[PDB]
């Protein structure tokens, strides 16, 4: 039982889990209202996967699901909407006001009296589960919410868990585009708890989305629900190892023990390649070979940043559908063999392959072509200090001048903890740049005894 | 420095006096002759050795060698190498029931004791007598056996386990959790001896009553220090003292073995097969590249077929000071046995070590750093330039 | 009677043991409900090696199954032959090693370690006369590795005079699908050089190659590799079962294959091989297997043999033939590539013949091969190792479930020590 | 006031003594060597 607790926090996560549900519940066959008549119709099976979904005695089945936030409005969309009865009926929604863009407000004096009760529902999940994997926590950066209060829960749960994995997707803010004059502070305050209590952490770029939801799918005016899609696609490609059966299988744990090569460097890049329209779905052959390609061409990632301009560090392909292992080698013979991709000297087999049989599926009034296959890439490299020093910059742009502060240290913070942050921003960056230096020549300086 | 070469010939046993008792064993000077029974009309064989000694007879004074008088020859002079700072070897060696355990360790309750006990009372002694205000001395203790290809430690009490060889990036191989015992004065090293030479694995042949069943390894690690506020260096000299107690090769025919006593035996003879090879290997690499031109290409040396050659890897060759003690058996019937054991010694003597011994690195480049300053400054002085 | 206890360890091993379970099910006439339906009275002669006699005339393979990942043994139960096997010697947990050689050696698997000892003395028990085992698994995997490598050190221990054979799929030079390959395979690969007798060398790259140049296959998968491997699996021991003018029990081809004790690492090969479409063309026979077996595209292993020499070669045929064709066929072979095999061992080809081939074919044979070109193998591996260990690449994942330095450099230099040891053999010329 | 502060470093005593003696031996080289004494 390869059970796996979701946790969504903010607006953000509240709707990628919207997507991500519906998602998960077209997988498996399962309705709106939690029945699976799929069992009915054959007469048993083990359908109601165990990764998601809890079975109860009457055949309905509960989501392995924590919604938070501290607005009743976008969870009071939830429970008045399509999946209202499929949802357990706690949500754990603080009838108040909200975090405000604030991380202070949301860490220490509105994110307090209802981290108890989110806490308890956890507890009350986790007793449930045998052989739980890990966490997968949904948040947004910049944020007051998803910052503040995914700080304080991600902290509680290294203290109480500690040994199980807690895997990260977040949204991170956009190089030229903005929601948000306060941006940088709640993103820089965050570095503290995404680094020391998460194990693997996986940005994604809004404005790389629409780019590929231009260029790619030709939608010229995509809102969030083609975005939080895509991120439902992905995570579905990382999940599906551990619900279906396949040549490989990859669990959570390999994923850590092939991509982070030391504890501080865990932000791989994510990006799916065939992501085409119904229309040129066809005058396309959609082989291995030209997914796997597709996968490196920087146009393509979900984050604004160029690999070209780095080194890559590891990378873990998972692949759905009919795919067999020696295209797999094919593609990655052909790839080591181009000279714009470059791999630390210090990795040399530098992959991880992982094959489910199971084919992608398609939601209805979406916008993603059927296809036979997919592949789903991650790709730990040194191109993500580029993402980091944009924003750094930004911040001392405001720091300079102590503008917005005041708000900040109203609700419970000093300055210092708005210097620390900078400072354990400037040692990633350093550490960046060191792991990716070349090893030096004859790393031994140069060596030979006598014969 | 090449190895150093002892052989020694026992008297008759009651196994030889029973059958034919006819000696083919002659000694004179360091000139050990041996006569082939079977062959009268052939040449007399013999073998030039560092040392060899005619244990026989008591009463005659022909190169008569008691216990007191090897040990002067080799373990004296082996422990005063020990004391300028060396490491150091002494290992025995021949064939089934022949001088091993009289040599090495001896009889306890008389006055005939082997080399182990002699050296420690010497050492102990030298240790006691030359202590001083600046000086001291400590000492450590250790007793390990290999009963097929399984380390066992003996000083310690009943470890039912068996212990994991290991290998040191610098140090080379080691025994991990080794009972390494502090000791302070003789009667206390001499009861540890007495409780290791109990717990060894000893059973009883048609060749020998008390035929040893694993291979010995006695090791004491010693440690000279000299106390000064200004300028001496404390632990100045570390070194270990290792004597190593073989057992010897078997027949099938003439031991009796059957069972448990025959599968002991195999492995001993394995173990002394291997051993063989790396003495005749190491031999003809420390002849050839010193004799043949320089060339030091490559040449392989299979320790690790055997756990016995890796745990001695550097005594047989290396980073110490060895000597091989040979023991011969005077019965004619043993002849074509006897022999094989003065050919190992014979070519025992062409292995040569490298031994120079250092301790604290840092310490090392800092005296040479120093000693090159003041050799300069020196030079610049005689020459008016200082 | 001689008779062989199996173990199977990781995806990879499990799914090679399902294929062999079907192949020597079928020589010998087996159901898949596990019933006795055969034809030839020499099937259930000498049925005793592998499988044990239940009470309604059903026979069960004496097999141990071994994983940490519950999924592949549903995978194994779900199949043509699932229900062969008694459910008693399905031993699992939970949490799998996640390929690392830590976790399976000395966390996870040493709890699991005890049970699957359980179920090895049970069968060995039963044994007439034990020969020994065979285990097959991947070097450059999690739980595969440290677990077969925990299992033979424990299995020495207890039964030291039994053979102990291994079939092993290590790393590849361009094959590669898990970043931390060569740390497995340098733990392993120590592990294994003390504590086995024989241990047989497989490549995916080798068995692609095969496939495409020889069999022409277009989209193989690893159905064909585990068909091959169990091929020559069952072509190793082949002489234990059916009758032979010249037999060769598992100690003949241990004695006369391994000069010295560390050098126990062979290459295999089986012939013929044919691609279904060249079968009418060809003529079989002696000459014709003789030449396709010391081919150097036909070896398992992805070693060129042309690079070493071949300290000793060991050919088992299996079908009604002349043994003066096999004799000349194989002095020819030694003396027309006299440059290839070792200068102090004359006539080092040990040769045996068996009287019934495979089903359906005429003649058949298998080749085990042991040359030196294999270090270039562990160097390949080794030149990995040292650009991850210099840098530390992954170590805190192995440090941080109870290892040190200090093994993997011991490691690194018991794995250099076999290279050296191979060499010194390869080179011509003796003499200077 | 906010002033740099620069890092404070105090160095190993055995690397001081190891770097000063080697560049003593090559200055006392230096000068043998040059009055044609070495
Ligand atoms: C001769 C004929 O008309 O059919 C042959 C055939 O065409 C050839 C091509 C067979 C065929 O092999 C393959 O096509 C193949 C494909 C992938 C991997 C391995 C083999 C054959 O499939 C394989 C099959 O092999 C057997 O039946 C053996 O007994 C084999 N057992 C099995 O293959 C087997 C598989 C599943 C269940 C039960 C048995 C065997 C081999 C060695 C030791 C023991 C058993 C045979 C003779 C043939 C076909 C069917 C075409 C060959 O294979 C073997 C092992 O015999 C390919 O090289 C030989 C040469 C044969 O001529
Ligand atoms: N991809 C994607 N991003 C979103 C979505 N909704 C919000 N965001 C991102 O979230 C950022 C705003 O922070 P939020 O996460 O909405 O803050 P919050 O969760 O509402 O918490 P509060 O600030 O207290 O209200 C914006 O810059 C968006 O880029 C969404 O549906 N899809
Ligand atoms: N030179 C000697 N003078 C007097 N007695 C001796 C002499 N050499 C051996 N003995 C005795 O003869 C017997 C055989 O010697 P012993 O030392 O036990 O053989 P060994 O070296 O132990 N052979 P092994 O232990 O199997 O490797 C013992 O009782 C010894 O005390
Ligand atoms: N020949 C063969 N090799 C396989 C198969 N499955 C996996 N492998 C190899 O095994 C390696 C992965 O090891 P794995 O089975 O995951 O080890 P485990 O995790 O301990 O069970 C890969 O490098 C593959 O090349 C198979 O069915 N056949
Ligand atoms: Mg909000
Ligand atoms: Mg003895």
């Amino acid at each position: 039982m390869r059970e796996c607790i979701s946790i969504h926090v903010g607006q953000a996560g509240v709707q990628i889990g919207n997507a991500c549900w519906e998602l998960y519940c077209l997988e498996h066959g399962i309705q709106p209202d939690g029945q699976m008549p799929s069992d009915k119709t054959i007469g048993g099976g083990d359908d109601s996967f165990n990764t998601f979904f809890s079975e109860t005695g009457a055949g309905k089945h509960v989501p392995r699901a924590v919604f938070v936030d501290l607005e009743p409005t976008v969870i009071d969309e939830v429970r008045t909407g399509t999946y209202r009865q499929l949802f357990h009926p706690e949500q754990l929604i603080t009838g108040k006001e909200d975090a405000a863009n604030n991380y202070a407000r949301g860490h220490y004096t509105i994110g307090k009296e209802i981290i108890d009760l989110v806490l308890d529902r956890i507890r009350k999940l986790a007793d449930q589960c045998t052989g739980l994997q890990g966490f997968l926590v949904f948040h947004s950066f910049g944020g007051g919410t998803g910052s503040g209060f995914t700080s304080l829960l991600m902290e509680r749960l290294s203290v109480d868990y500690g040994k199980k994995s807690k895997l990260e997707f977040s949204i991170y803010p956009a190089p030229q585009v903005s929601t948000a004059v306060v941006e940088p502070y709640n993103s820089i305050l965050t570095t503290h708890t995404t680094l020391e209590h998460s194990d693997c952490a996986f940005m994604v770029d809004n404005e790389a989305i629409y780019d590929i939801c231009r260029r790619n799918l030709d939608i010229e005016r995509p809102t969030y629900t083609n975005l939080n899609r895509l991120i439902s696609q992905i995570v579905s490609s990382i999940t599906a190892s551990l619900r279906f059966d396949g040549a490989l299988n990859v669990d959570l744990t390999e994923f850590q023990t092939n991509l982070v090569p030391y504890p501080r460097i865990h932000f791989p890049l994510a990006t799916y390649a065939p992501v085409i329209s119904a229309e040129k779905a066809y005058h396309e052959q959609l082989s291995v070979a030209e997914i796997t390609n597709a996968c490196f061409e920087p146009a393509n990632q979900m984050v604004k940043c160029d690999p070209r301009h780095g080194k890559y560090m590891a990378c873990c392909l998972l692949y759905r559908g009919d795919v067999v292992p020696k295209d797999v080698n094919a593609a990655i013979a052909t790839i080591k063999t181009k000279r714009s991709i470059q791999f630390v000297d210090w990795c040399p087999t530098g992959f991880k392959v992982g094959i489910n049989y199971q084919p992608p599926t398609v939601v209805p009034g979406g916008d993603l072509a059927k296809v036979q296959r997919a592949v789903c890439m991650l790709s730990n490299t040194t191109a993500i200090a580029e993402a980091w020093a944009r924003l750094d910059h930004k911040f001392d742009l405001m720091y300079a001048k102590r503008a917005f502060v005041h708000w900040y240290v109203g609700e419970g913070m000093e300055e210092g903890e708005f210097s620390e942050a900078r400072e354990d921003m400037a040692a990633l960056e350093k550490d960046y740049e060191e792991v990716g230096v070349d090893s030096v020549e004859g790393e031994g300086e140069e060596e030979g005894e006598e014969y | 420095a090449s190895v150093k070469v002892a052989v020694r010939v026992r008297p008759f046993n009651s196994r030889e006096m029973s059958r034919d008792s006819k000696c083919i064993i002659q000694m004179s000077g360091s000139t050990t002759t041996i006569v082939n029974p079977k062959q009268p009309k052939e040449t007399p064989k013999s073998f030039s050795f560092d040392y060899s000694y005619w244990s026989h007879t008591s009463p005659e004074d022909i190169n008569y060698a008691s216990q007191k008088q090897v040990y002067r020859d080799i373990g004296e002079e082996m422990l005063q190498h020990a004391f300028e700072g060396y490491n150091v070897c002494i290992f025995a060696y021949g064939q089934t029931g022949a001088g091993k355990s009289y040599t090495m360790m001896g009889k306890q309750e008389k006055d005939q004791q082997g080399i182990i006990p002699q050296l420690c009372e010497d050492l102990f002694s030298r240790i006691n007598d030359t202590t001083n205000d600046n000086m001291s001395y400590s000492v450590e203790v250790s007793y390990m056996e290999i009963y097929c290809e399984r380390v066992r430690d003996l000083l310690n009490p009943k470890n039912k386990g068996n212990l994991r060889v290991r290998e040191h990036p610098l140090l080379g191989p080691y025994v991990e959790d080794l009972s390494k015992l502090a000791v302070t004065s003789y009667n206390d090293i001499q009861d540890l001896m007495d409780s290791g030479n109990k717990a060894r694995t000893v059973a009883a042949t048609n060749m020998n009553e008390t035929s040893s069943r694993s291979h010995a390894v006695f090791n004491i690690i010693f440690t000279q220090k000299r106390h000064d506020a200004e300028t001496n260096i404390t632990t100045e000299k570390v070194s270990k003292i290792s004597l190593v107690d073989l057992a010897g090769s078997e027949r099938a025919d003439s031991t009796g073995a059957k069972g448990t006593r025959l599968k002991e035996g195999a492995n001993i003879n394995k173990s002394l097969t291997t051993l063989g090879k790396v003495i005749s290997a190491l031999a003809e690499m420390d002849s050839g590249p010193n004799k043949n031109k320089k060339k030091k290409k490559t040449d392989f040396i299979p320790y690790r077929d055997s756990v016995l050659t890796w745990l001695l890897r550097e005594n047989l060759g290396g980073n110490s000071r060895t000597a091989m003690v040979a023991a011969l058996s005077p019965a004619d019937i043993n002849y074509d046995e006897t022999l094989s054991t003065l050919r190992y010694a014979d070519r025992a003597k062409q292995i040569r070590c490298n031994a120079v011994i250092n301790e604290d690195p840092n310490n090392k480049l800092i005296r040479e750093l120093k000693d090159e300053v003041t050799r300069l400054r020196d030079l610049l002085y005689a020459q008016g330039l200082g | 009677m001689r008779e062989i206890v199996h173990i199977q360890a990781g995806q990879c091993g499990n799914q090679i043991g399902a294929k062999f379970w079907e192949v020597i099910s079928d020589e010998h006439g087996i159901d898949p409900t596990g019933s006795y339906h055969g034809d030839s009275d020499l099937q259930l002669e000498r049925i005793n090696v592998y499988y044990n006699e239940a009470t309604g005339n059903k026979y069960v393979p004496r097999a141990i199954l071994v994983d940490l990942e519950p999924g592949t043994m549903d995978s194994v139960r779900s199949g043509p032959f699932g229900q062969i096997f008694r459910p008693d010697n399905f031993v699992f947990g939970q949490s799998g090693a996640g390929n690392n050689w830590a976790k399976g050696h000395y966390t996870e698997g040493a709890e699991l370690v005890d049970s699957v000892l359980d179920v090895v003395r049970k069968e060995s028990e039963s044994c007439d006369c034990l020969q020994g085992f065979q285990l097959t698994h991947s070097l450059g995997g999690g739980t595969g590795s440290g677990m077969g490598t925990l299992l033979i050190s424990k299995i020495r221990e207890e039964y030291p005079d039994r053979i102990m054979n291994t079939f092993s799929v290590m790393p590849s030079p361009k094959v590669s699908d898990t970043v931390v390959e060569p740390y497995n395979a340098t733990l392993s690969v120590h592990q294994l050089v003390e504590n086995t007798d024989e241990t047989y060398c497989i490549d995916n790259e080798a068995l692609y190659d095969i496939c495409f140049r020889t069999l022409k296959l277009t989209t193989p998968t690893y159905g064909d590799l585990n068909h091959l491997v169990s091929a020559t699996m069952s072509g190793v021991t082949t002489c234990l079962r059916f009758p032979g003018q010249l037999n060769a029990d598992l100690r003949k081809l241990a004695v006369n294959m391994v000069p010295f004790p560390r050098l126990h690492f062979f290459m295999p090969g089986f012939a013929p091989l044919t691609s279904r479409g060249s079968q009418q063309y060809r003529a079989l026979t002696v000459p014709e297997l003789t030449q396709q077996m010391f081919d150097s595209k036909n070896m398992m292993a992805a070693c060129d043999p042309r690079h070493g020499r071949y300290l000793t070669v060991a050919a088992i045929f299996r079908g009604r033939m002349s043994m003066k064709e096999v004799d000349e066929q194989m002095l020819n072979v030694q003396n027309k590539n006299s440059s290839y095999f070792v200068e102090w061992i004359p006539n080092n080809v040990k040769t045996a013949v068996c009287d019934i081939p495979p089903r359906g074919l005429k003649m058949s044979a298998t080749f085990i091969g042991n040359s030196t070109a294999i270090q270039e193998l562990f160097k390949r591996i080794s030149e990995q190792f040292t650009a991850m260990f210099r840098r530390k690449a992954f170590l805190h994942w192995y440090t941080g479930e109870g290892m040190d330095e200090m093994e993997f450099t011991e490691a690194e230099s018991n794995m250099n020590d076999l290279v050296s040891e191979y060499q010194q053999y390869q080179d011509a010329t003796a003499d200077e």
